[PDB]
């Protein structure tokens, strides 16, 4: 939705040269240093302990949207996101020098008989594509978003008239058709830009193999670094393709175009792609991602990850008597009615601050977080159940979940 | 265009974009008008086109072929050109780069023929078979379309058949040989073809490019062959020796196929205009017939260099 | 309803200088979120003594104009206004030049001296709640006095944006998936003055144009909630299938913020209780249910019961009438009733209607019995699952409701005149 | 889109190749030897790279798998057939001798009429010839035929004609087995390469199937194109009642009477749509079928050469401070056993198990960290990989391209 002048840097890597989209880029850091990029946490909460009441239950209520802890699981993800963006714009150099009187001169020399061989110009082959695989409230949409976040949208060049999309966010078709997904483009290239494209190439006449080149010719157009297609996990039992037409698609569209795919999904859609080599070697095309939830301990040790993630969130306590020390209870409590996933960790710490604060008694205990378990927590019960339980196939009878 | 076929030899601009049409598949006239010209509101015509330059920027990469190699060798601009003048022959040439269809057809007198001459398509049967055991093709030639000479110089006679140019304005039409020529019985005379034989050179030849007289040059030279000739009385004419030296020249019968019958008996007569002062552009055939009835061991090239030297 | 923009300010920070947030009402306790709902009929005692049909009428009147707030209206109250005020941290007006800033933090990170930087600003997490619950157990009437206390067009004087901070709109009795959008607007230009369903909302575009252009009309505005009401009345069978109606409500997220409040018999619940994966989206904010106020949630009977026993007790106008109420009164009440509100008030005036019809001019608990086994013919069905518990056969016919009672009243009170 | 490049005459030895300026201005053929060096290519690897940081370090090996090829033992006669199959098509078509000029002649009936067979010249012969590529996916059909067919201009430009010579098309099939897309992409690939408006002339008019499938067919042939090749006919095996047959004919009377040679790239799921007919075969194969299998590591009984030359020469771009100088045996019989021969999953593995062992601070590659790496980030080619390590053939029987 803005548009942000370029400023040319340079990088060591003899691979990149002078490329505007590569050295358009923040600079390349390392990978330890690149996960204090992403740390957040509320600010000012050091003397809220004496204002009221509701303003303590509505201060609360902003956790989930602005608490994120990095693990150690991100670096890695970060470094081929990177990887992905930047490599995918050797092939679209677009400073090309006086190539014609070179090839020109190379021809004729050839065609002399002085020199014995000759290549010509050569086009880009296919780029690099990821798969993220994670089980549903792990975090897959969050760790892009602010990830993602580092990078601008759209970067405008002085010296060329082309608009470099870095990334773009879509969805999944939410029935699973191809035509659909062809028009979440058209829609999401909208609220980035400032032009209209919904009405100007939303012909209806064109086919999905139309389609194909309907969204090529503003795919090119414009600089496109990333296409993630999140919630892939739709188009298992879709209606318009039988049985692999729909990422028949994504493999000409990565083929021709060679903008760089990234496909974020669910266990339920690993047997979309396991089903043939074809398509096997271009869903892990730059390797795949598989996410698990956290484990509490590693070896024969605690994990280190669990404890400080557990004990960085228990500062951010609102009530009066709030405890500084955590006890070991609390914790083991904590994880029992977690089951290590991401999404029911802070939601059962804000919905048992709240309860806490509504109540009148303004501490934290194992039969509080217990009972808010029990009454508001419902709909989670038999996912949870089934990963206590622990049985393969108990855990493969629902489908959002690692089996 | 991308590919826009290079002209044959002693070929009509017209077949040119005809092939160009075919070459590409190009059945719907309107389509084809479209992607050479770019304007719909053009009209086709054989002999003295218009709408030039936009050709010659489509051949802009073969270097030999430019707008007066096309004016003045895939046209019947040869024919109008030395007669009709020099200044006019200027503006004709300057303005055949331009999209005034009319002005070319309606500035040169000669060509303001309003109703068209035999406006039905011609061809010639031999010349079909050197052509496709030569070329590979069948393209109109500038031989036979002669404005009003139905004979090929080389051989006997020509062969009409249906269709006009005017029947539709808007496609170009290119002969076919396979689609069966509607050859029928022609009979033709001896004392044409020798008259088409001695125009066609004109046709190809790079002195008539520089080589255009004016009217006052073709009175004086007119007079000064008819008082070498003496034909001529004092200040006068013998009023009879021209219409013999025609007569037993060329037969009755060719003049009427011509429609250049002979009216000596009335006053109002091709022949005694041309002997009066000229005052018009006279078509090429009535110089070329008094040429060779009265100097019949001159060809054209020759007789337009000694009527300009003086 | 045109309230104009006044802007006080809270505690929280991360409220600081949202204009659509202060022009709200101010943030209230408990206290006076459970006061300002409360309402009763004055019932003077000078009326006691006059004709019995303005009495008819105004026994007729009580069920409408009678509330009693149990102990789960400020847990609504308070969800509801944490949804409202959090729905616009993302769609905050308060945006200055952000073009120099995200300039120079460009500038400075190519320069090393900064390193790093965060570029986007649509930071608004997808907030919903799925509210649903027994059919007549007070999703419409409570919901209605919740949304009441919030003015629903605000109109700032610096700005031109009007504010529609809450919007309910119903569906026909055989349903459709598109008659929604026209509600919408039909709405819409009601609430504010316009002729958006003249000018644009015409009957030529399809279902997706309703849809996109229901997303700019609600950018142009600053909506705060979306509350459809009762989608049990859409029908499974002319939407298209169990699995479609779910998805176009999924898709139903695309409008830009908007928290959507679904309200439906729990008839729906089998449409989203699938996996994990919706009963995450769905409880966004957590699983709030309505159920029948129960006589005894703890051991001791509760006290909301007894109170709302007592106070319709004390609504009373006949020439004899006793102060005191029996205890077999209120049990027969639980053991009709079974907690639902809707028929509690409506079995109370029926009686008292039947007391005046043949002049008793008194209640007794045989009349009850009476006119419980005589009038509630159609509605059994939920009486008899209520009162065994079963979940089955309550769902199953929680789309039976008494057919048109009013017109029931209309005769009963023609009955009393003749 | 491709540069044009002017073209300059040559002098042929063949007698048949006498005069044709199509197949004069291409460039020659260098010899057996050669072909083994002209397509060689391997990353620059300066020595001086070692002792930069770890970020930096780590963006050069990922470039790897882009710029890095070994001519095998196959490609030589896949090159040789290729430029046989593209000098012996343009006999038909000579320009000089008015022998092009006839096919487009002939072309206008079918534009016409609408019957594609209907002859006006009897004259004028066909030779266009027909080859047909099937491989195991992964094993370098495309990044093969790239660096091939990279020899030769492409977009050649004849000053004495006014032809553009398109020396290679290269398109490929819809996701759909499709009539009218694929027609329609013909035309999108050619002005592409041309920077021309092909796709907008003809098909906004709403032609039929047959009437676009002859104009598709003379602009074909307007421009003298070479060689067409169509990529993963794979596609088509998905398509309407019909579809599965109507272009397998169409693809054998373009070679048989039209005179442009075809060339279809396809994974061995495409036999059984070429094994229908003979006569749908044959004609569609008729240099036959060219099988492509990975490489193994023992043929008569010693270690293959083209395995060892393969390996120990990719083994020499290591970004490691601490490498190996030498390649051990039991690291390349672990490389071998845990990538089964195809081309793809070596050059993966390796540059995956050099960005971790760079990430994890052990700077050495050992069979250890290979196996760690294979089952850790390559998770949707596990069973397929073991069904070819098995070797049961009841296993390859299905998927696994084989
Ligand atoms: N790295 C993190 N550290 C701490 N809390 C996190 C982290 N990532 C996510 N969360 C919390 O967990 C919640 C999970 O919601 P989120 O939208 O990220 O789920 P998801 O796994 O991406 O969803 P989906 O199933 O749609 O892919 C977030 O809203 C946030 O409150
Ligand atoms: N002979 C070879 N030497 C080195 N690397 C090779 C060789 N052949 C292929 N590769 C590499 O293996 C990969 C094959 O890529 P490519 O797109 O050509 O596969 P493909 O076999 O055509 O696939 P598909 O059959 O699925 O279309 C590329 O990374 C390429 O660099
Ligand atoms: N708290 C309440 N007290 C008394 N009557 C109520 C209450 N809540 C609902 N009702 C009754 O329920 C009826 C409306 O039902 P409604 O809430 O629309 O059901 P639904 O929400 O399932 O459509 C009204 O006629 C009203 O008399
Ligand atoms: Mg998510
Ligand atoms: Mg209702
Ligand atoms: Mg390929
Ligand atoms: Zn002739």
């Amino acid at each position: 939705a803005t548009r942000i002048q370029a400023v040319y840097r340079d990088t060591g890597v003899e691979a990149y040269r002078d490329n505007p989209f590569i050295e358009a880029l923040p600079p390349l850091q390392e990978s330890v240093n690149s996960a204090a990029s992403l740390k957040s946490s509320l600010q000012l909460t050091s003397s809220d302990l004496q204002k009221s009441r509701v303003i303590r239950a509505h201060t609360i209520c902003r956790i989930p949207d602005d608490y994120f802890q990095p693990l150690g699981t991100h670096l890695l993800l970060s470094e081929r996101i990177s990887v992905m963006i930047r490599g995918g714009y050797v092939g679209r150099n677009p400073k090309t020098g006086d190539l014609q009187k070179h090839l020109q001169n190379g021809y004729e020399r050839v065609q002399t008989g002085e020199l014995e061989t000759f290549r010509f110009e050569e086009a880009r082959s296919t780029a690099q594509s990821l798969l993220l695989i994670g089980c549903s409230g792990s975090g897959k949409t969050t760790s892009l978003h602010r990830i993602l976040a580092t990078y601008p949208q759209v970067i405008y060049h002085r010296e060329l008239n082309v608009e470099q999309v870095v990334y773009l966010k879509i969805d999944c078709s939410h029935n699973g058709s191809l035509k659909e997904i062809c028009l979440n483009f058209f829609r999401a290239l909208d609220r980035a830009l400032g032009s209209n494209y919904e009405r100007r190439y939303g012909l209806k006449r064109h086919g999905i193999e139309t389609m194909l080149a309907l969204m090529s010719q503003i795919a090119n157009a414009h600089a496109l670094g990333l296409l993630v297609i999140d919630e892939i996990q739709h188009l298992s039992r879709s209606r318009s393709g039988g049985s692999q037409e729909m990422l028949n698609f994504f493999v000409t569209m990565v083929n021709i175009i060679g903008v760089p795919v990234m496909l974020i999904g669910t266990p339920k859609a690993r047997e979309i792609f396991e089903a043939d080599l074809r398509s096997a070697r271009r869903g892990a095309g730059f390797g795949a991602i598989f996410w698990d939830p956290i484990q509490q301990t590693q070896r024969g040790k605690p994990n280190q990850e669990w404890i400080a993630f557990t004990d960085n969130l228990w500062q951010l306590q609102l009530l009066q008597r709030k405890d500084a020390l955590l006890s070991d209870e609390v914790r083991d409590v904590w994880y029992e009615l977690s089951q290590g996933v991401m999404d029911i960790v802070v939601k059962l710490f804000v919905l048992a601050q709240l309860r806490a604060l509504a109540l009148g008694n303004e501490r934290i205990t194992a039969g509080l977080l217990r009972q808010v378990y029990q009454d508001e927590l419902k709909p989670v019960h038999p996912m949870l159940e089934a990963l206590r339980s622990g049985i393969p196939e108990r855990i493969a009878r629902y489908s959002d979940l690692v089996v | 265009m991308r590919n826009f076929p290079v002209p044959y030899s002693n070929e009509l601009i017209y077949s040119t974009i005809a092939r160009a049409g075919v070459y590409q598949g190009i059945v719907s006239p309107k389509q084809l008008l479209d992607e050479v010209y770019g304007n719909r509101k053009v009209v086709a015509t054989l002999g003295l086109p218009s709408h030039l330059g936009v050709i010659a920027r489509h051949l802009h990469q073969t270097g030999r072929y430019a707008v007066q190699q096309l004016i003045y060798e895939h046209t019947l601009f040869p024919l109008y050109a030395p007669f009709v003048g020099k200044e006019r022959r200027d503006e004709a040439i300057r303005l055949m780069e331009y999209q005034a269809q009319g002005a070319v057809h309606l500035m040169l007198g000669v060509a303001a023929s309003r109703v068209k001459s035999d406006n039905r398509f011609r061809y010639c049967p031999d010349c079909v078979a050197l052509q496709l055991n030569r070329y590979g093709e069948a393209f109109w030639q500038r031989d036979w379309y002669l404005p009003a000479l139905p004979y090929c110089p080389k051989h006997g006679a020509l062969v009409f058949f249906d269709r006009a140019v005017d029947d539709h304005r808007h496609q170009f039409w290119a002969l076919g040989h396979t689609e069966l020529l509607s050859d029928y019985p022609k009979d033709s005379l001896s004392q044409l073809t020798a008259l088409a034989a001695y125009i066609a050179p004109l046709l190809d030849a790079p002195r008539a490019q520089e080589l255009s007289p004016s009217l006052e040059q073709w009175t004086l030279f007119y007079q000064r062959l008819a008082q070498d000739l003496g034909l001529t009385k004092s200040k006068h004419i013998r009023h009879d020796l021209v219409a013999e030296r025609v007569r037993q020249t060329f037969s009755d019968e060719a003049l009427e196929k011509l429609d250049l019958k002979l009216a000596e008996n009335k006053d109002t007569c091709w022949l005694k205009s041309i002997f009066r002062k000229h005052r018009k552009a006279f078509s090429y055939l009535q110089h070329s017939i008094v040429w060779q009835a009265l100097l019949p061991k001159l060809t054209v090239i020759e007789a337009l260099q000694q009527a300009s030297a003086l």
